């Protein structure tokens, strides 16, 4: 009826990161609350991507992905426990640094929302922070997700 | 709305790249 | 505008003609592009700033800019 | 014809935009980096803009052609449900 920029059947209401901060090797516990306006034929597909290098997309890691459905009308809540990244696939010079994770949702292969977070990685000991070992000691790395400042980018897709 | 009115002003219209016909 | 319009016009002309040389622009079309470009860069620097801050740094780096692009869903 | 008009975007212009974004200090490396990003953005939008132009059997890109192209970058907000 009314001309609108957003026509999405699904919209996010909030996301809680249950374990923050956490060890680098800890799974990501996302509590995702969203709203569904109409019945949908297909499921929702959530993906978590880790940016391994700021210099290119060549070191992106798809951490995990989950299919959620069938989706009931109204407000829904679920916990996405996503697998951690692989340290060995990340350039050693960029491992203990700030980076980005992308939580996206798509419908029938069409992405309609993308949530970006900043994530800092830091040693849990003052000595290691001042003097990083030649070999990265993963078990001493703590990640901190800036969960209060997400960048939510909405896209317009065709649904049903 | 005022920015929309002034949006086209300030460019070199002598340029053949620009067509304001 | 925060950028001089004549240098921006030359940049637009170059990029447009490198796509298809047989192509012209309205002055308001260039204006629309410039306002969008300037808004896009300002927003980018905001997230660039936020990146460095979360990194516990005070000065932004080339990597902060690239990460800011990723986080804005480009 | 002249080339490398991306160099026409000046250092103080880049600092100007950065300050508006709350960034007070930028190193020399930021300049070329910003220019690279700006060129990519302009390329992407102009591509989409022309698509709306050629579809309308025209050769002159209009302001509305740009607007339609802009409506495809997607809307980035801070926080949920905004
Ligand atoms: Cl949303
Ligand atoms: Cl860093
Ligand atoms: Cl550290
Ligand atoms: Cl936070
Ligand atoms: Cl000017
Ligand atoms: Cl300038
Ligand atoms: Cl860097
Ligand atoms: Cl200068």
């Amino acid at each position: 009826p009314l001309g609108s920029p957003n026509s999405s059947i699904v919209s996010l209401l909030g996301i809680k990161v249950l374990n923050n901060p956490a060890k680098f090797t800890d799974p990501y516990e996302f509590e995702i609350t969203f709203e569904c306006l109409e019945s949908l034929k297909h499921d929702l597909e959530w993906k978590l991507t880790y940016v391994g290098s700021s210099r290119s997309l060549d070191h992106d890691q798809e951490l995990d992905s989950i299919l959620v459905g069938p989706v009931p009308v109204g407000v829904n809540k679920f916990v996405f426990s996503a697998d951690p990244p692989s340290a060995e696939l990340i350039p050693a010079s960029e491992l203990v640094s700030v980076t980005v994770i992308l939580l996206s949702c798509s419908y029938d292969g069409r992405e309609f929302v993308r949530v970006g977070y900043y994530v800092n990685n830091e040693y849990d000991e003052e000595e290691l922070r001042e003097n990083p070992p030649a070999k990265v000691q993963v078990d001493h790395i703590v990640r901190n997700i800036l969960a209060e400042k997400p960048r939510v980018t909405r896209f317009n897709i065709v649904w049903d | 709305i005022q920015d929309l009115i002034d949006m086209g002003y300030g460019y070199d219209e002598s340029d053949s790249f620009i067509d304001n016909s | 505008a925060l950028i001089r319009k004549l240098p921006f016009q030359r940049l637009v002309r170059e990029i447009a003609q490198d796509f298809k040389t047989d192509l012209r622009f309205q002055s308001a079309a260039i204006g629309a592009l410039q306002e969008a470009s300037e808004a896009y860069l300002v927003a980018l620097f905001e997230d660039t700033n936020l990146c460095a801050i979360h990194a516990k740094r005070v000065t932004i780096m080339p990597k902060d800019i690239q990460l800011a692009r990723r986080i804005r869903g480009e | 014809v002249l080339r490398d008009n991306i160099q026409g975007i000046t250092k103080p212009a880049i600092r100007r935009l950065a300050r508006r974004g709350g960034v007070k200090r930028i190193s020399g490396l930021i300049y070329e980096e910003t220019r690279g990003v700006l060129k990519v953005f302009l390329e992407n939008v102009i591509r989409d803009a022309v698509t709306y132009t050629e579809h309308a059997k025209r050769k002159t890109v209009t302001a509305m052609d740009v607007v339609y192209a802009l409506k495809r970058q997607g809307r980035t907000l801070y926080g949920f449900g905004g």
